[PDB]
């Protein structure tokens, strides 16, 4: 173990390659960050190094995911939501996401209504499919019947109860909203 | 801005001792120097050094010292950097440059060898002079800060204040007595006012006069301020990059060549026009 | 916020109603709309209101230090704040054109006009003169601004009183309202603006508009005249191309109009007088 | 080294040098061109109680019943076939926004950018991402116009591979009243290097090559006896601007045969320039008639 | 009169300019002498990124707010202010200033911008906030310094360290160059200068200096000295770096 | 789901963090640590963070009352203490603590401007009192009236002296000279959640999500000099008399702190 | 907190609670109301007002008749609008809302991308909403749910657009009222009412359509006096 | 000191109807799409017009009808003997921009540039009297060289009112007495005023003749500039061929 420095040098060519958080000079490789390195090591024997700040060392959540989100923004196109648990390790580092009309439900029906699926405020749980280039737009999907929905308030402070795939209700007086239940 | 293979060429182009203008790398171009344009002030000066235009003008009025210096008076500066440069100047932008060049011009000048303060002092702590220079940017086609001195020296040059004897009286009446003379003017000296001298670096080789499409080219560039002697007042470095230890040195030593250069040249060409007299008549925006 | 935007049927309605001459609530063209003149409690306070548009004007003064160029008279501080309920559009730091423009017009108007005496104002010339600032707050927006805020500036400015002050030598002696009777100003005459809206390029021309008349007009012309017919300031704006006759007739229009507005401003003072000689802290006056 | 100053020297107006008189009928704004039935109106006056005004300050050209204005300083209005050179701005993510210099920002739709080499399928995203990677902010490219559209716009284009992006070279901005409306703008001097001439203010100087689509920088060094041309032809086009004459192959290459005497550096001296410029004017006023 | 602070008097000066003596000077000392320096980072747990340098009477902070969403244009920003506290100084100054501070902060961007390698945070900028507790001596290159700990903490990349020293100059008849002065060698003093480099890669990053008077020769040497210090100072900022990094570890 | 996760603990009679919703953080303080000015004190409760640095100058009374010697606080949220502040000019809560700060020090009455009155109508000291946070963990006012307490506790003054002939003041910077301090105000915050839950000392977090904030300060001798109650979900005298007491208590501990540390030097 | 039936005529203010009688009979509760458990809780100050249906069994409902001047999006209801402008396929249009609602190209009565609709900015329409709420942002259209505009699309020109308070309209809608009746026998017209306290009018000349324009922004409080004055005015014109 | 002498005379040497010789010039600085300088008397106006370019930070504000004029004013510090700092954001330079505007917009045409700033700048170096006028010629010259269509030179001057008489193109001394001074901006060709502004106490009955005064002498500052627009214009067409 040790932790390495922006500046110190760190191997030759000769002697590792550079994998993340270094940089290359003149027959050498130079750290870039206050963290701790590690040199990997290949079954062809050349080494990969690297440094790493373990804080929050590094998350990916791939296309094949299940990411839970909050539902901020919605319109008759799509609805916006943050990312908050990358299947069950949060990060404080909220990636935001989005989520289709058509791509709501594994009918794909044109008759799905985001009003009558989502509404501002509750969190759900869906899989990525494109990461994004610009500015990293997770696009959510929700084409399968346990997905979507799981805790949604009521028209002001109670929260509601999954009875359907298409209905929600709650408990303490009785109202049916409607939402893309999950489960 | 411009592109990449644009920079590749001019880089190479100094790497060789050739420059678009067809000159090498200690080399700047023909400045017109002119004095005494405008004439509601105590002192004034313009330069068009290529495609940069500056004017200055320069008020000696009549203030209060300061406290830690009451023995002498002051130079206050102000820049007016007039979107008429770049339109992408306007009431809030141009505040940026004209505080650095701002900056620059008091740090030239807290040097207490440059101009004589106390020739300024009237009565201490009772009366002072106070110069406040202004300069106004018209265009903006690089080597700024050499052109605004050169302003800043031949507007000195070409001041004018009067004198004037503060005579005080009891029961707290003061008087002013002025000398119906203005060919007796006092003329303050200008032996040591300094040049600013802007090396920009270009590849592995340094340059003067870097105009923009150079300065795009470059990451550092050092500013000398000499005087005719060949001290260096202040030795400032700009630049979003980085800059060797060793050529700090071969910059600092062509400043101080360049500089005595100039400042011979300024000297000559002020004389000459201070010769000829009121016969010039004062070509200016005509 | 915004403005809701205009729609092209009350624009070409209101044109062609102009064309035929027939304002929209049922007045002709040479005529202001209903200006009600309300006083305060403390003297130097009035709401003045003309239809819809309300305006306020506080009166203050300050003993302070003068400045070397005018060491004998005093000083006088104008401001014209737009609040937020005059308009939505009216967020602060955001109108500053029209902020800009009425202030400097206000300004010229009063000051460069001399009405009042900045010289009475002296106590001790060189080291305490008096300071009269004038807080004028735009709360309901209707259309014309210029006429109510001078108005009311005058108003104010004619219904407010100084702690009166003894002096010798340079012993300076201020005194409260409850030990002497505060004193009047010293005004020699009073102006009050009088607006012109231009439709279509020049050819028609309307006194006192109202907010969708100031939407739909091109040009405006604002004249400062007093009851000895002495133009104090005239300003043309909106990029309107006028001629002579034009500023000629709207001049003498304004004669009447400021000979009529003063009769009402010297009536709404005397009724105020009389009220507080009476027993209530009130003024009203309506045109 | 060598520097120089030196005070301001009043301009000598009036051109009386030449002592043309010359038969044309300049006009201002305000000024009332000839009212008669009917006469149609072009770029550069309006019209006001029955009445043809003009707008603009320059000469007036009275084509069989058109009547027009010819200014003497413009910004590039759009045609439909002039070449033009064009920095970038902007890189939309359909398209790419130029500047010449135009009243608006120019237009090259990604249909439009050649491709490298032949390779001509169709447009798909993946070249909506190559759209950046190639094509880089600041860059210049050499086009003609494809179209102009109501709003002022142009749209432009690259017909063939003799167009596209620009090597390293050099470039110079003039005004484009000052370019002679003619072919074959693309020259290839014998004095050893090549220049393009914009039916805009650009005017770019690139050595010339001996192959004979810019997607790949040959970003290879220049012997000294091929910039000094260019720096030369690059003083000598900024010499005749500032002495406004006009601009083509046997302006600039007498320029420069008469600038050898006078070195690559002192003919920008107001001196020389006029001298050089009269020299040049007289000869080809001369040969030609 | 400024409406979004409490309403004090119009002017108000100190009373030492109103005091009657000659204040003690110095005296002599080692040229090359470093004074005790006292840094760490991570003191700060609102901030990204934080560090604190005391070297004498010097006392610094610097915060770093990390990457804000706002090739070569889309390529990092680093927008830095500098503020001393109005209570360092003998006199005071209210807190906006607009003459000084700006100057130092345009040094400070441009002796950071060549460290940090801002390709890798495109489309961001990073506001980097220092503060001056106390003035005490060399007050830009501890910014410097303190600035580039904050970043280095934060875990933003780099090529190498940034390490700043500030000089002076003796207007005794033998004039020496001063290393690391004190705010008295300072105002008694007739040229100063503040070197800042990567000492890695020997590169200066930014550097400034002003004169009553000096001349080539001289300025080159002070130029050298600065080096000779920023080299003898670097590893204290290592260190103190790898103790920060072990706590975190050690948090976890 | 944080306010379901914070319930959780609220119910549980405890916080996230290990405090029993009635007692504070770790409270710390540093005198003198700063030469350049009259008095310094630095306060941290666990992570926040306060500094205040107290100069002193002169100064022309106003006409009303020429023995008033002024006494100016201003507040700095700079960016570096959290991220909801910018670069720029002050913005609201910045401005409202230092208003906050400004009645205090006048109603407290914890000092006698005229105790600051060296030739009336003619001179005056003025007491720059600036404030400055560099942790917003939250409860930033209860830091910034024991720092301003603690810093002008810890100043002393030169002693001034007027010579007719002269007709000018010369100081001495060699005697000096405490500053007198009669009450000694602190400060207790809290933080109300929907009806009738009032925790203590509330970090940032707690403060984000709660329905409504308190203060209260509690001069020594069982009197208030401020009940600064912006908005909340309501309360009634019952859920008052509990927090007075624990301001009492809060008091008494605060201020043997603050004389073991002015003793301890 | 008490007695709903009772002050079904009285003037409730807010946070007053009311309960109602009863297993028991479904009820709906109106737009000035809320529901805080089985009682009522009051938003806004109003005359309380309720209704029955014809049957017996739809129990009833209750509102407050409250005036006032900014408008909501609702569903169901016919609103004047002013295209602000247009994106692509959808133009959008000021309602005097919180935000602008958006139409279609292809909601108009007959259009389709071979024939579209003469729309230009600044035309004003006479649509109602198929979405209003408070979670997203509403669109409206012209045109019936079967395929037919009754009444709906572009208004038209030639006409005055002023604006009035919305209690105001709930009020002259009604099937009883008096001056839009006697209006109908003096001179003919043709008028748009709009639930967002904007209307329009429209007749043969101008001075009728500015004598008409007073009537409705003043018919809420007009005397005897200015009534008969008013008509007067219009049977001389 | 006095205005008005017994026989006519000004201070000055020049009678009442008459003003002072303005010499100009076209094509100061090349680095624009305009530019101009004049100097009508002591002052010395200033003026530049980058043309109809692009807007950037397009901020919904890029008009679709016509185009976008953004004039800005300055009055350099040394102008007036008497130094001042701020001479941009002040609450004067945004009128006379506002003023500078409305006149443009007006003559400008801007029908045929529409998306499109027409950034106009003045600066002003020496202010003897007729400060604003200056900067509306100045503004007008570059304009014109800038190529900018525009229905009529709009041509400004300032009169003003002394015992019982009218003056044309006042000067700093007679500014300063207080007198009423009208300044105005027309359009010759049509006789139509663009601007009028005024600034102090008088009767009416004497408004027709400072009016037509000022009228008068715009015709003759007219005259001026128009014989040296048609210079410029012959010399550049001469050089082209």
């Amino acid at each position: 173990v040790r932790y390495c420095i922006p500046g110190e040098r760190l191997c030759n060519l000769e002697e590792g390659s550079p994998g993340s958080g270094t940089y290359t000079r003149h027959g050498y490789i130079f750290s870039s960050l206050a963290g701790c390195l590690m040199k990997s090591s290949e079954n062809g024997a050349l080494p990969v190094v690297s440094v790493v700040r373990e804080t929050e060392s590094q998350l990916l959540p791939d296309v094949g995911a299940i990411v839970t989100c909050k539902v901020s923004s919605i319109n008759s196109r799509f609805a916006k939501v943050h990312i908050l648990y990358v299947g069950s390790m949060p990060l404080k580092n909220s990636f935001r996401g989005t989520i289709r009309k058509e791509d709501v439900r594994a009918t794909e029906k044109d008759k799905v209504e985001i009003y009558k699926s989502f509404r501002p405020g509750d969190i759900v749980l869906a899989k990525v499919i494109s990461l994004g280039d610009a500015q990293s737009n997770y696009l959510l999907t929700t084409a399968e019947n346990e997905l979507g929905v799981v805790v949604a308030h009521s028209e002001s402070g109670i929260q509601m109860v999954p009875i359907s795939w298409c209905e929600m209700q709650c408990p303490k007086t009785h109202t049916k909203e409607f939402r893309k239940v999950a489960r | 801005t411009l592109s990449e293979a644009e920079k590749v060429y001019i880089v190479h182009g100094v790497q060789e001792d050739l420059r678009v203008d067809g000159r090498g790398c200690e080399d700047y171009r023909c400045v017109e120097v002119e004095t005494d344009v405008v004439s509601n002030t105590s002192g004034s000066a313009r330069v068009k050094l290529g495609h940069t235009d500056i004017l200055v003008g320069v008020k000696a009025e009549m203030g209060t010292p300061k406290l830690e210096k009451p023995n002498e008076g002051y130079l206050e500066f102000f820049v007016d950097c007039s979107a008429s440069a770049t339109p992408e100047f306007e009431g809030r932008g141009g505040d940026d440059l004209g505080t650095e060049i701002a900056n620059t011009l008091y740090r030239i000048f807290n040097n207490k060898s440059s101009v004589d303060l106390k020739t300024l002092c009237i009565s201490p702590r009772e009366h002072c002079w106070v110069l406040y220079v202004d300069v106004l940017l018209l265009e903006c086609g690089g080597n700024l800060f050499d052109a605004i001195s050169i302003a800043v020296k031949a507007a000195l040059f070409n001041t004018r204040i009067p004198r004037v004897r503060v005579l005080e009286d009891e029961e707290g009446s003061k008087d002013i007595e002025l000398s119906d003379d203005p060919y007796d003017c006092i003329r303050l000296s200008v032996e040591n006012v300094p040049c600013i001298v802007t090396l920009c670096k270009i590849g592995y080789r340094h340059v003067v006069d870097a105009t923009l499409q150079e300065e795009a080219c470059s990451l550092a560039s050092l500013l000398v301020s000499v005087t005719s002697k060949g001290v260096v007042t202040c030795m400032r470095k700009v630049g979003k990059g980085s800059l060797d230890p060793e050529s700090i040195f071969e910059m600092m030593e062509t400043g101080k060549r360049v500089g005595k250069v100039l400042h011979a040249s300024l000297q000559s060409v002020v004389h000459k026009e201070e010769s000829l007299g009121p016969k010039r008549q004062k070509v200016g925006f005509l | 916020m915004k403005e809701t935007p205009l729609s092209n049927c009350e624009r070409r309605f209101l044109l062609r109603a102009i064309e035929e001459k027939k304002r929209l609530d049922g007045r002709q063209t040479y005529d202001y709309r209903n200006i009600r003149i309300s006083f305060g409690t403390d003297y130097g306070c009035c709401i003045v209101e003309l239809g819809k548009t309300r305006v306020l004007g506080q009166v203050s003064c300050e003993l302070v230090s003068p400045k070397l160029n005018r060491a004998t008279e005093g000083i006088l501080f104008f401001n014209l704040e737009l609040s937020q309920m005059a308009a939505p559009a009216f967020e602060p730091g955001r109108q500053s054109d029209l902020l800009v423009k009425l202030n400097r017009l206000m300004e010229r108007c009063l000051r460069n006009s001399k009405c009042i005496d900045t010289e009475s104002l002296c106590v001790v010339a060189g080291e305490k003169v008096w300071q009269i600032r004038v807080d004028l707050h735009l709360l309901n927006h209707d259309g014309n601004i210029i006429d109510a805020a001078s108005i009311a500036a005058i108003v104010a400015l004619c219904h407010f009183r100084r702690p009166d002050v003894s002096v010798q030598g340079d012993e300076v002696t201020l005194y409260t309202p409850e030990e002497r009777d505060p004193v009047p100003l010293s005004i020699h005459h009073m102006p009050i603006c009088v607006s012109f809206a231009f439709f279509q390029q020049g050819t028609y021309l309307l006194v006192d508009p109202n907010e969708r008349e100031e939407r739909v007009m091109d040009g405006l012309l604002v004249i400062a005249m007093n009851k000895h017919r002495e133009i104090c300031t005239i300003q043309s704006s909106g990029g309107i191309m006028l001629l002579k006759d034009q500023v000629l007739r709207c001049s003498k229009i304004a004669g009447v109009k400021v000979a009529e507005i003063t009769e009402l401003i010297l009536k709404a003072l005397e009724n105020d007088q009389k009220v507080r000689k009476e027993g209530g802290k009130f003024g009203f006056a309506e045109s | 080294m060598a520097m120089e100053m030196r005070l301001p020297v009043a301009r000598k107006p009036l051109s009386e040098r030449l002592g043309r008189d010359t038969k044309k009928h300049l006009v201002v704004p305000g000024d009332t061109i000839t009212t008669d039935t009917g006469f149609m109106r072009g770029h550069g006056t309006y019209m006001g109680e029955e009445k043809l005004i003009a707008s603009v300050a320059g000469s007036v050209e009275r084509v069989n019943k058109l009547i027009c204005v010819k200014a003497l300083k413009t910004r590039y209005i759009g045609e439909v076939g002039d070449i033009v050179v064009g920095r970038i701005t902007e890189v939309q993510q359909k398209r790419w926004k130029v500047e010449t210099n135009s009243r608006l920002d120019s237009v090259l739709l990604l249909s439009s950018m050649n491709l490298p080499g032949g390779e001509l399928r169709r447009r798909s995203a993946e070249d909506e991402l190559a759209m950046r990677g190639f094509l880089q902010e600041g860059d210049l490219i050499s086009a003609e116009v494809q179209a102009v559209f109501s709003d002022g716009a142009v749209s432009l284009h690259t017909r063939s591979l003799k167009y596209g992006k620009l090597g390293q070279g050099v470039l110079v901005q003039v005004s484009p009243s000052l370019v002679k409306r003619q072919k074959t703008h693309f020259h290839d001097l014998p004095c050893g290097a090549s220049v393009i001439l914009g039916n805009n203010g650009f005017i770019w100087i690139y050595p010339t090559p001996e192959h004979k689509g810019g997607f790949i920088a040959n970003l290879e060094p220049v012997s000294l006896a091929d910039r000094e041309v260019i720096s030369r032809l690059r003083n000598c086009i900024i010499s005749l601007v500032t002495q406004r004459m006009m601009l083509y192959d046997t302006s600039i290459l007498y320029c420069y045969e008469a600038s050898l005497p006078h070195q690559i550096k002192d003919i920008l001296k107001p001196e020389i320039m006029e001298e050089i410029v009269m020299e040049t004017r007289q000869r080809l006023l001369e040969q030609e008639g | 009169g400024d409406h979004r602070r409490i309403r004090g008097p119009e002017e108000s000066q100190p009373p030492q300019l109103y005091a009657a003596d000659e204040e003690e000077a110095p005296g002599t000392r080692d040229p090359t002498r470093l004074r005790p320096v006292y840094a760490r980072a991570g003191l700060l747990s609102q901030a990204k990124g934080s560090a604190y340098l005391e070297a004498g009477g010097t006392k610094v902070l610097c915060a770093v707010s990390g990457p804000r969403q706002a090739p070569a244009a889309l390529r990092g920003r680093l927008l830095c202010d500098f503020r001393r506290a109005p209570f360092a100084g003998r006199r005071r100054r209210a807190p906006p200033g607009g003459c000084e501070e700006r100057e130092l902060a345009l040094a400070l961007q441009e002796a950071l911008e060549p460290a940090v390698r801002l390709g890798r945070y495109p489309r961001a900028q990073l506001e980097v906030s220092a503060l001056l507790l106390e003035d005490g001596g060399s007050a830009l290159a501890a910014a410097l310094t303190a600035a580039a700990l904050a970043l280095a903490d934060a875990g933003v990349e780099m090529y190498d360290l940034v390490v700043g020293c500030g000089l002076s100059l003796a207007p005794g008849p033998a004039p020496t160059w001063l290393l690391d002065p004190t705010r008295l060698e300072e105002e008694r003093a007739a040229a100063g200068l503040t070197v800042a480099l990567m000492p890695v890669l020997n590169q200066v990053a930014g550097l400034l200096g002003s004169g009553e008077g000096g001349l080539t020769e001289s300025w080159a040497e002070a130029v050298r000295l600065g080096l000779e210090g920023c080299q003898r100072l670097y590893p204290v900022l290592q260190q103190s770096l790898v103790r920060a990094a072990r706590r975190r570890g050690a948090a976890a | 789901e944080p306010l379901e996760y914070y319930r959780r603990f609220l119910k549980e009679n405890c916080r996230p963090d290990g405090r029993e919703l009635g007692e504070f953080r770790t409270t710390t303080v540093n005198i003198g640590s700063i030469s350049t000015a009259d008095g310094s004190a630095l306060v941290k409760l666990g992570n926040t963070t306060v500094i205040c640095g107290v100069k002193a100058e002169f100064a022309a009374p106003s006409t009303d009352a020429p023995d008033k010697g002024y006494v100016v606080p201003n507040v700095d949220l700079p960016p570096l203490c959290s991220s909801r502040f910018r670069s720029g000019p002050p913005g609201e809560e910045a401005q409202v603590a230092s208003q906050f700060i400004a009645d205090v020090i006048e109603n407290s009455q914890i000092i006698q401007k005229e105790d600051l009155c060296i030739s009336p109508g003619k001179l005056v000291w003025v007491l720059y009192c600036d404030l400055i946070c560099l942790d917003y963990d939250g409860n930033i006012l209860d830091a910034c009236t024991f720092a301003l307490l603690a810093a002008l506790k810890n100043v002393q003054l030169p002693e001034v002296t007027i010579n007719e002939e002269t007709a000018l003041a010369e100081v001495n910077l060699k005697k000096k000279s405490y500053l007198n301090i009669r009450t000694h105000p602190v400060a207790t915050s809290f933080a109300v959640f929907d009806d009738t839950l009032l925790i203590v000392d509330p970090t940032g977090e707690e403060e984000h999500l709660a329905t409504g904030t308190l203060t209260i300060v509690m001069d020594e001798e069982g009197k208030l000099c401020c009940l600064h109650k912006p908005g909340g979900s309501g309360l009634t005298g019952a859920k008052l008399q509990d927090c007075m007491s624990r301001a009492v208590t809060r008091h008494k501990e605060v201020k043997k702190l603050m004389d073991e540390v002015i003793k301890s030097m | 907190a008490r007695a709903a039936r009772t002050v079904l005529g009285q003037v409730v203010l807010p946070g007053e609670e009311l309960l109602l009688p009863e297993s028991r009979v479904r009820v709906v509760c109106g737009p000035g109301l809320r529901r805080c458990g089985d009682r009522l809780l009051v938003t806004k100050c109003g005359r309380l007002r309720h209704k029955e249906p014809g049957s017996g069994s739809g129990g009833g409902v209750y509102w407050v008749d409250s005036q006032q001047k900014r408008y909501v999006p609702v569903k169901g209801d016919h609103v004047i609008g002013i295209v602000t402008a247009k994106s692509g396929d959808i133009f959008k249009v000021d309602v005097g809302g919180s935000e602008p609602a958006s139409l279609s190209y292809l909601s108009f009565e007959g259009a389709t991308k071979r024939n579209r609709p003469n729309v230009q900015v600044g035309d004003l329409i006479y649509g109602q909403f198929v979405v209003a709420n408070k979670d997203m942002e509403p669109e409206m259209v012209c045109i019936d749910s079967c395929g037919r505009a009754n009444g709906m699309g572009v208004i038209g020109q030639d006409g005055l657009l002023f604006k009035v308070t919305l209690g105001l309209i709930r009020k002259l809608l009604a099937p009883d009222c008096e001056i839009i009746q006697e209006v109908g026998k003096l001179h003919p017209l043709e008028i748009v009412f709009g639930m967002n306290g904007r209307i329009w009018v429209k007749a043969k000349t101008i001075q009728q359509t500015l004598i008409l324009a007073n009537i409705l922004e003043a018919c809420e409080h007009m005397t005897s006096d200015q009534r008969k004055q008013i008509f007067s005015r219009l049977a001389e014109s | 000191l006095e205005l008005l002498s017994d026989q006519g005379y000004r201070v000055d040497g020049r009678r009442a109807g008459e003003l002072r010789k303005i010499q100009a010039r076209m094509g100061v600085f090349a680095q624009a799409d305009g530019s101009a300088y004049i100097e009508q008397g002591n002052t010395k106006a200033l003026a530049v017009v980058y043309g109809p370019h692009e807007i950037r930070g397009s901020r919904a504000r890029a008009l679709p009808d016509r185009a976008l004029v953004n004039c800005q004013y300055s009055s350099a510090t040394f102008s007036t003997g008497e130094r001042k700092r701020r001479p941009h954001g002040d609450r004067k330079s945004c009128e006379m921009g506002l003023q500078l505007r409305q006149t443009f917009e007006a003559a400008i045409l801007t029908q045929l540039h529409p998306r499109s700033q027409i950034d106009i700048y003045v600066q002003v170096l020496q202010a003897d009297g007729g400060t604003y006028a200056a900067c509306v010629n100045a503004a007008t010259l570059a304009v014109l060289d800038a190529g900018i269509p525009m229905r009529d030179f709009v041509c400004a001057c300032s009169a003003g009112f002394v015992d019982g008489t009218a003056l044309a193109d006042l000067s700093h001394v007679e500014e300063a007495a207080g007198g009423p001074q009208l300044a105005l901006a027309l359009l010759p060709a049509s006789g139509q005023i663009a601007l009028l502004e005024m600034d102090a106490r008088l009767h009416e009955d004497h408004l027709e003749r400072v009016l037509e005064a000022a009228a008068q002498a715009a015709r003759d500052v007219h005259t001026l500039l128009d014989r040296v627009v048609r210079q410029h214009v012959r010399e550049a067409s001469i050089l082209l061929g």
